[PDB]
């Protein structure tokens, strides 16, 4: 499946998503420290083998992991700065996001 | 005295006397030991089981205590 | 001076029309502001200026409990008559030298 | 105005406001085991919300829960339905009768579905009073 | 769930061992699932939801 | 239609309000959001299972009972019997029980 | 004094009388008075405790529910009565045999 850029990311607190807009891109001028999410990227997740214990946990708690894998861009550790510019290039034919 | 501050609940007394005393809304031991025997007998249902327990606990009615209650 | 807010400016690595120097130069000029506060320990200062000519510390809207040592200390330069600059300056009181990392580490609010 | 369930019967309401004078461990001793499993479960979410008095508050919800559904046969679903129900409720409330199109973008649901949602909560919003 | 065994046994497979009752074994299963969900033994297990 | 509702989640909805009216009565911030997450715990806790909920005031007895012992002042045994519509045996029983209860409180 | 107050007697007359007028019975006041005498003679001096908690009212509340029970209407009889199904199950089964002997002695 095609990868999508979005602010909807599994098992991530809204605190880490506070610096992203509705399109999943960090605002210009946003101060960012090491480990934060500059752009939220979601990749479709293939079929995963479930061991007895984790499927017991799923049965206990009822949560289900959808076709999603977190591969978003993160600031490398120990680097702190401010985003001064973002540039988006998109292919011809595919629709442009509101940030673009 | 470590007993004047303790409420009426530390007597293990009879149900008749327990019902009779609380009809007048008594909460501490000190006001029992304050009143004398010549007014508490007007309450119906009592005269034969206070002196023994009071002596067992080392207390007696009729004595005078100042600054009561001390809050 | 510890915190500066300027209208229409997102970060310190940008520029504004009509201002001769850069925002970094503005902050470095602010760093050398000699301000005395009598009553309180935290003061918000307001600077508004519009026209052509140098901007000095005398253009800050003076307060009853804030004393400006150098009113001729230049702070910004404006080159366009229609150019206007509005700035909010926050001043606390302390001792020693405080880099920009300790304050952000200590304070947890966004 | 105190307009709600405990408004109809203050007697139950005042009992809810009387549990403060009775500490927990003796009062839960007289209670059936099941509500004891409820209260700690209701407590479990509460401290996750960082709300004060987890023990005190959790009791208040448990008694009210028993107050209504006491005498009533109650069924519970589980799974995706719950947040579907949760989404339905927000849609009903956001629905001011003038922002149905706004919800059509907020929830993006087929037109007959929206009416079913709107109709269904309407029944749920009529039997209480 | 096949814990510590080469394979898991379905409801039919476990029925032929203990009891052919379907709903009975299913409700014993549900009994265990609640008993695990109580916040007296689930405190440690709750830390594994993030994975 | 009733059989259609038999498995219907309508019960879930009915509950958020059950939580609302006490939370709103107790005056906590933000009724709706607190009560929905509050319900989700019950859903996961009680998903797909037979549950006996204590019915028909049984809990409310315990609270009715506590207040009555508080208002029992030693000679009004008739007063609280009218005002609760209870009877002499009931009054005596509750009295003795809560008396033992408080005696365990005052005594170590 | 109430425990030794001859006030209850008169209270019995009107409670009887208001029912007799409801049942369209003639001379209800005089009829209730001689009934009060009848209670006094039998009940005089006897420690006689009667059931509380609507004991006859429920047993009658039991009866007409069994009349309305059609084998499918469990839920509406629940709502109309505020009684939970568990006890309704039991009472209906009891009333089942009760009216079973009523229909078939």
């Amino acid at each position: 499946g095609p990868e999508e850029i979005t602010a909807d990311i599994p098992n991530v607190g809204e605190a880490a998503l506070s610096k992203l807009d509705e399109s999943g891109i960090v605002y210009i001028g946003a101060e960012v420290t090491g480990g934060d999410i500059l752009v939220g990227k979601v990749t479709p997740k293939g079929e995963t083998q479930l061991t007895p214990e984790e499927k017991l946990l799923r049965a206990i708690f009822g949560e289900k992991a959808s076709d999603v894998k977190d591969s978003s861009l993160r600031v490398p550790n120990g680097v702190s700065g401010t985003v001064i510019d973002v540039q988006v290039f998109t292919r011809d034919g595919v629709e442009k996001d509101k940030r673009a | 005295d470590p007993i004047l501050l303790r409420p009426v609940d530390d007597l293990e007394l009879t149900v008749r006397s327990a019902n009779c005393l609380k009809a007048e809304a008594i909460h501490y031991i000190g006001d029992l030991v304050q009143r004398t025997e010549v007014e508490l007998l007007k309450t119906p249902n009592s005269l034969t089981e206070i002196k023994d327990v009071l002596a067992s606990r080392g207390l007696s009615l009729g004595m005078r205590l100042e600054n009561w209650p001390p809050a | 001076v510890t915190e500066v807010e300027i209208d229409g400016v997102l970060h310190e690595y940008s520029t504004k029309e009509g201002v001769q120097e850069d925002i970094l130069e503005i902050l470095l000029n602010l760093k050398g502001l000699a301000v005395r506060v009598q009553g309180k320990d935290e003061v918000i200062l307001t600077l508004n200026k519009s026209g052509i000519g140098p901007v000095t510390a005398a253009d800050i809207t003076h307060d009853g409990d804030v004393e400006i040592v150098k009113p001729q200390h230049v702070i910004c330069h404006l080159t366009d008559e229609n150019a206007s600059i509005s700035m909010r300056i926050k001043v606390q009181r302390g001792r020693g030298y405080v880099p920009a990392s300790t304050r952000i580490h200590s304070e947890e609010d966004e | 105005m105190q307009h709600d369930l405990f408004e109809h019967d203050p007697a139950i309401r005042q009992l809810i406001g009387h549990i403060d004078n009775i500490p927990a461990p003796e009062l839960e001793s007289r209670w059936p085991r099941s509500v004891v499993d409820l209260i700690d479960v209701l407590e479990n979410e509460l401290k996750r919300q960082n709300v004060s008095n987890p023990r005190e508050l959790a009791r208040k919800q448990a008694v009210a829960l028993s107050c209504f559904l006491g005498g009533r046969q109650f069924y519970i679903p589980c799974g995706d339905t719950i947040l579907t129900a949760l989404r339905d409720d927000l849609l009903y409330c956001q629905f001011n009768g003038r922002n149905m199109e706004e919800l059509r973008r907020q929830y993006r649901l087929s037109q007959p579905q929206i009416y079913q949602i709107i109709a269904r909560q309407r029944k749920l919003h009529t039997r209480r009073h | 769930f096949g814990i510590d065994m080469n394979t898991d046994y379905t409801l039919e497979e476990v029925g032929k061992q203990f009891d052919v009752t379907r709903e009975r074994i299913r409700q014993i299963e549900a009994k265990a699932l609640r008993k695990l969900r109580h916040p007296s033994r689930s405190e440690v297990l709750r830390s594994f939801l993030d994975d």
